[PDB]
RNA sequence: UAGGAAGAGUAGUACUGCCCGUACCGCAAACCGACACAGGUAGAUGAGGAGAGAAUCCUAAGGUGAGCGAGAGAACUCUCG
RNA sequence: GGUAUGAGUAGCGAAAGAAGGGUGAGAAUCCCUUCCACCGAAUAUCUAAGGUUUCCUGAGGAAGGCUCGUCCGCUCAGGGUUAGUCGGGACCUAAGCCGAGGCCGAUAGGCGUAGGCGAUGGACAACAGGUAGAGAUUCCUGUACCAGUGCUAAUUGUUUAAC
RNA sequence: GAGCUGUACGUAAGCGUUGAUCCAGAGAUUUCCGAAUGGGGGAACCCACUAUCUUUAGUCGGAUAGUAUCCUUACGUGAAUACAUAGCGUGAGGAAGGCAGACCCAGGGAACUGAAACAUCUAAGUACCUGGAGGAAGAGAAAGAAAAAUCGAUUUCCUGAGUAGCGGCGAGCGAAACGGAAAGAGCCCAAACCAAGAAGCUUGCUUCUUGGGGUUGUAGGACACUCUAUAUGGAGUUACAAAAGAAAGUUAUAAAUGAAGCGGUCUGGAAAGGCCCGCCAAAGACGGUAACAGCCCGGUAGUUGAAAUGGCUUUCCCUCCAGAGUGGAUCCUGAGUACGGCGGAACACGUGAAAUUCCGUCGGAAUCCGGGAGGACCAUCUCCCAAGGCUAAAUACUCCCUAGUGACCGAUAGUGAACCAGUACCGUGAGGGAAAGGUGAAAAGCACCCCGGAAGGGGAGUGAAACAGUUCCUGAAACCGUGUGCCU
């Protein structure tokens, strides 16, 4: 579960109360299940929005 | 051990096979408590692994 | 080890110094050998073994080698040994 | 090789008793099948085996002096010989 | 009626050299004996 | 049926048939209970008289006399009349 | 860790023994005989599990055995388990488990398709006698069955196609 | 270079100067399980298929080889579907697992505890799990540190300093630069542009591959001219391109040689000790030897030695290679990047006035007249040139090997383990986890007699000693007894 094009994943930190209570909890990647063709043939990857933002196949 | 080297290797598989077939007779002696002269057994054993490793460097 | 069977030595040390003998046995691996008429032991042994009589038995037991030294033929002294070579193999040389 | 399925005869009242009855029992070796154990008589002895019975015996657990352990598994064959064929001397 | 009614197929289902080495914590667990040098392990 | 096919069956004859288990205990002194432990341990079989019966009492086949004993016959305790 | 005290005290774990004979250095306790007594839908006979040599024979009596011990499930030696047909595998699948690719997921992994594994179930050919220190539907005798194989003999088939 | 067939208390049969046993280098053999890989499996088992050979009258047997999965990559086949893709097959490569319970980098990440309660904070980015490794890793040739006016990659140590700071401004946390040292080393791309293809056909323009070129700040390069090189020189497998060999030296892995007292005498079981004489010493290390040995033995100093294998160092081979100057028309100099908002984290720095660095998300530059930093921010000045990569040494650690050391332990200590110990034993399992060293110099380990079934004793003998008798140096105390001087 990570960006085919870059390897934008889930990574963690903290949720932060008002009062400073810190919990752990991650940032997921905004993955789109999306048709491209990184090898010649296409097939469904994960790929970021931020990937997709500009140029790439769909 | 030169004197196996001496051999064809078709004439080292026969002895072999005559070590191998005394080296059974030896067993079955003294299996039945006949033998007497048991060092002969070590002898036999030594002799064939001789043979299979002058064979081994002929290749 | 400096003396082997066969050598006539000299004991220098124990009951038995200023006694000479053949050395009859070497046991290198305890660094112990076996002098005639040298360290005479009375063995009780029962009549079971080879020996079909018992008996009280009177025979050599071994000494240190550490406590012999070599005569030399020649002199008939007790000498210290070297190592001198021929050609083909190395021999002793008394000093 | 047959000389190696054979390992050696087995020698006992119950071994002996049986010779007469053209019955001769070997320890062999641990892998070879009643197969192998047939054609390896028939080789080392020159003789027809009828029927080779085998059966495993498991190790005996033996102490010596507070060490433990146990004898090698073995394999018995009991071959049987034809009526027509030659006795084994043992 | 006591704890332990011994089966041999369940010991070595639940304890044994393959289950051990079905999972990685199985493996760790071989690892560990290994390391301490056990004449037993599973 | 699709397929594959010159060999197929019938009779007779003799030959071939691997590996693992097989001992012994198993209502038990051998299994689970630290014990030669009044406990626990699935299934098959489980005779006769009287009886509905596998109940009950006495027996058959078969098995057993239980790994401390000899006296004594007080209090008391337990189990009984 | 050793050794006291309690103390020669509690206990010796459900139960019927007796005498004669034997063995032996030694006998309530081992062997034999006879009588007596107990279980008998079991305290009998098989057998699965489990145990793993405890089985048989010959020696033994330190320790173990709640006493004793000449005896033993104990010690030491030798021995002992035989299968085409019995049970399991070279057959089958259930629950369940694993699971190529696959799906999912910080890592580790989780799930799952084909496909496999997996009896407690399905399928599948041997009986009666004998023998015995220790195995027996396994050994032996007799009489079988199942699946194959070659070898004889006829028989039929050899491209509208036996099988 | 004379014995040997391991322990250990055997019996037997044998071997060895025609050189054994033994030591070192190199080979061969190396069952089964295990990633385990032909399929399966309750590890150490079961069951195959395909070739080739072998056996039998044929089944039945035997031998050898191949046969896992994934990735990458050739080639071939090849659906819905026409081309084709997927799929399927074959062949090459490669991976897989383990571990030094260490060190290193990354992903994930506690709590007890401290704060005399506790929530922010601490413990702590610790323990632990997971992944990746390497002999080290990480870092690294400035969009740096500064502002004594200059320095010149990184790392580590000393110092700065318990300072500046951070902080329920509590508990606590806590730098850095300068200065001094160890060690030192620098490089390659991307892009302009050139050439050659290849394709798209935008059809003479554009983007794709290979090669050349080119690597940087008051700029460098491309691009114009110009001078010299095209192996003259130079450089290499530790970066800077990458594989190969030789030879010589040296080290390692066995060994060899090696001085001087049988000196006299005393005690003693024994002399290495005492007393009295000598001697060697580049050797008076250590150990052994019947008590304490430079001169008895193994040795030690010194001096020699290697058939074979491995390491290292050189040299040769082999391989590879353009580098100065002058202009500044134009062109190039890392984009979903830098940066910003929002949410987190790392920074000693807890969101704060919060620079710097990273993550998610959304927005989103300039691009040489350009850009970044100097702790909000602007201006000036100064110093730098990000969004690509590589790089030894100084540093960390030790499962190991070799040689040594200790005002370290000496059997309840020291390892859990001096001894067949991760054993026995306990536990379903993960896991927990002991106790237990000493005869003597030498077995000379008690012939023989006596009592006893034996055990065990008493003699006799061995021995310095047996009151050293096979667990046997010493042998305290508790505790158990016998005897009896005084008392009851
Ligand atoms: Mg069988
Ligand atoms: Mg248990
Ligand atoms: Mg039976
Ligand atoms: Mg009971
Ligand atoms: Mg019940
Ligand atoms: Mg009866
Ligand atoms: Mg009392
Ligand atoms: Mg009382
Ligand atoms: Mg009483
Ligand atoms: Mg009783
Ligand atoms: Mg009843
Ligand atoms: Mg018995
Ligand atoms: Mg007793
Ligand atoms: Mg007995
Ligand atoms: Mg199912
Ligand atoms: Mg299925
Ligand atoms: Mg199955
Ligand atoms: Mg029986
Ligand atoms: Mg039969
Ligand atoms: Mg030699
Ligand atoms: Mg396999
Ligand atoms: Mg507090
Ligand atoms: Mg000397
Ligand atoms: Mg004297
Ligand atoms: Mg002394
Ligand atoms: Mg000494
Ligand atoms: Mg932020
Ligand atoms: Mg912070
Ligand atoms: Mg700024
Ligand atoms: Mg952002
Ligand atoms: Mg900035
Ligand atoms: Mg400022
Ligand atoms: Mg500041
Ligand atoms: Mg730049
Ligand atoms: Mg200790
Ligand atoms: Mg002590
Ligand atoms: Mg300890
Ligand atoms: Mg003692």
């Amino acid at each position: 579960k990570e960006c085919v094009i870059t390897g934008r994943k889930s990574r963690s930190g903290n949720k932060r109360s008002h009062a400073m209570n810190s919990s752990k909890r991650t940032w997921k990647a905004n993955l789109q299940k999306v048709r491209i063709l990184v090898n010649g043939k296409p097939k469904k990857v994960w790929v970021s929005a931020r990937a997709l933002k500009s140029g790439k196949v769909e | 051990a030169n004197d196996i080297r001496d051999l064809s290797t078709t004439e080292i598989q026969d002895q072999e096979k005559a070590l191998k077939e005394e080296l059974f007779n030896l067993r079955f002696q003294l299996a039945t408590g006949q033998l007497e002269n048991t060092a002969r057994i070590r002898e036999v054993r030594k002799a064939i692994a001789r043979m299979k490793t002058i064979v081994r460097e002929r290749e | 080890m400096h003396v082997k069977k066969g050598d006539k030595v000299k004991v220098i040390t124990g009951k038995d110094k200023g006694k000479s003998g053949k050395v009859l046995a070497a046991f290198p691996k305890k660094d112990r050998v076996l002098i005639e008429g040298i360290n005479m032991v009375k063995k009780h042994t029962k009549p079971s073994n080879v020996n079909p009589q018992g008996g009280i038995l009177n025979v050599e037991a071994p000494i240190h080698v550490s406590n012999v030294m070599l005569l030399d033929p020649k002199t008939g002294e007790p000498t210290r040994v070297g190592y001198e070579v021929k050609g083909d193999k190395k021999v002793r040389v008394a000093k | 090789d047959a000389r190696d399925i054979i390992k050696r005869p087995v020698v006992t009242e119950e071994s002996t008793s049986i010779l007469d009855d053209k019955k001769y029992t070997f320890e062999v070796d641990t892998r070879a099948t009643k197969t192998q154990v047939k054609y390896a008589v028939e080789e080392i002895f020159d003789v027809k085996v009828a029927k080779v019975n085998v059966m495993n015996y498991k190790g005996k657990l033996k102490r010596m002096g507070r060490y433990a352990g146990y004898t090698n598994k073995r394999r018995k064959a009991i071959v049987t010989v034809t009526a027509d064929s030659k006795e084994i001397q043992f | 009626k006591r704890t332990y009614q011994p089966s041999k197929r369940k010991r070595k289902k639940v304890h044994g050299f393959r289950t051990r080495m079905s999972t990685k914590n199985g493996r760790r667990v071989l690892a560990s004996r290994r390391r301490k040098g056990r004449k037993v392990l599973s």
